[PDB]
């Protein structure tokens, strides 16, 4: 199971210093490159 | 009737979560549907409209998993009659998971029956799957979720195995899946 | 106002010592007529034997007649055809006549890590039965237990059920109590019912 990438999901969904712009391209970012 | 993404699509980075629309009483002479889809009072237009007959139309729009655990509205109107949806906003438990082998009266069988209690949990969606030395295992059961006496839910998973199987395999493994849980993941094993 | 017909409840069948019955619903019946005639027939036979009554529904300001057949066991599992009359109205219900299949019981004993706790869980396994109408329910040594939800019962992929039964108790009745178990009534049981039983210790 792809723990790495799940984990970064995880832990982006939930950072709070990011804005829902940069959050949505953080998201992407790690969703389209696994 | 408008339908939410399944629980596993939501919390998978790699899954594709897709709110469903389904319409019901529709005949098959005059097919055509027109549906189109909101999110937050705002117009998309990536929908896949399928159809069907017993007639009733499958839209299914694809969506952000972000924007499910935010709790944004779905709406899908049909000509005009609109059902919206989203995520609810209620008490998170998450789930206790327990592996219990096979009654001691079984393992005289050709078959045995592998349970994974998963209770105790908050809302009532949740993932159970089964895995035996990390390989997908298909074939299984699960329960629907139950609501406990205490406001919680259980659920069972009966894995079902030859019993060779059973004795020659190092171990197998219960896949949890929910929002209460770290990085919405959870693996019980049992050897 | 429309008309629905409801089976006897498996328990009530499976034991002699309960009376089955079946049950006619007529809702949104109207303050303006409350008049509601329903007659019942076996077997194309009227029988006179049902209790009617009247009920205000507050959950949406409606009303509901209700009526109540007493069957005999005998006659329900003969797969006879019992029809409701409501004025016409006619529902008609009757045994559904199939595959039959005995139920496999086991009882699995609380997960090892559940026992460092104050409570346990204690499970019932029913598998491989046909028809899907079962009941499981719970006893100490003969007294009735309470504290357990059962699950529905789910199709296998062998074509029969399957379903699971949940009795919590805490860690120290679990080690205290002699015993416990698992009560099954299903129609393929000898007697139509079998029980199971576990102990501590
Ligand atoms: C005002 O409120 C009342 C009450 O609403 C009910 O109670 C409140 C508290 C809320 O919880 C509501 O959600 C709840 O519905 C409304 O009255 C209801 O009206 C609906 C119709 O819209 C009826 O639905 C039917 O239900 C039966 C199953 O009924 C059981 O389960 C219901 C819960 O879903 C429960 O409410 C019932 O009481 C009943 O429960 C059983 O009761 C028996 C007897 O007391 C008991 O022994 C059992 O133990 C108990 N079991 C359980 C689990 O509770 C369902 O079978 C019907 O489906 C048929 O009919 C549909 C057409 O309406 C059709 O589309 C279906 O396909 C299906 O058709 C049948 O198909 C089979 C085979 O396929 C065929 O053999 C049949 O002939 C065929 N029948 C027909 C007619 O074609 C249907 O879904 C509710 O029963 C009823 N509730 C009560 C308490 O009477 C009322 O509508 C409200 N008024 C307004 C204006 O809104």
């Amino acid at each position: 199971f792809n723990m790495q990438c799940q984990r970064r999901f995880y832990e982006a969904l939930h950072d709070p210093n990011l804005n829902e712009e940069q959050r949505n391209a953080k998201i992407k970012s790690i969703r389209d490159d696994c | 009737f408008i339908f939410p993404p399944n629980i596993k699509d939501v919390l998978m980075i790699s899954l594709t979560p897709k709110v469903t629309c389904v319409v019901v009483d529709v005949s098959e002479d005059d097919p055509d549907v027109q549906i189109s889809w909101f999110v937050n009072n705002v117009e998309v237009h990536t929908a896949q409209t399928q159809t069907h007959r017993e007639i009733r139309v499958v839209s299914t729009l694809t969506i952000l998993h972000q924007d499910w655990m935010s709790g944004k509205e779905f709406k899908c109107k049909v000509n005009p009659i609109e059902r919206t949806i989203s995520k609810i906003k209620g008490l998170v438990r998450a789930p206790q998971v327990y592996i219990l082998p096979p009654p001691a009266e079984q393992l005289s069988r050709k078959d045995v029956s592998l349970t994974c209690l998963v209770k105790g949990f908050n809302p009532g969606d949740i993932s159970v799957e089964w895995t035996s030395n990390g390989h997908t295992e298909e074939n299984y059961k699960d329960t629907a979720p139950v609501l406990d006496s205490d406001g919680s839910y259980f659920i069972y998973s009966r894995l079902n195995m030859k019993t060779s199987k059973w004795e020659k395999t190092d171990s197998f493994s219960c896949n949890v899946r929910h929002e209460g849980l770290k990085n919405y993941y959870l693996k019980k094993t049992i050897s």
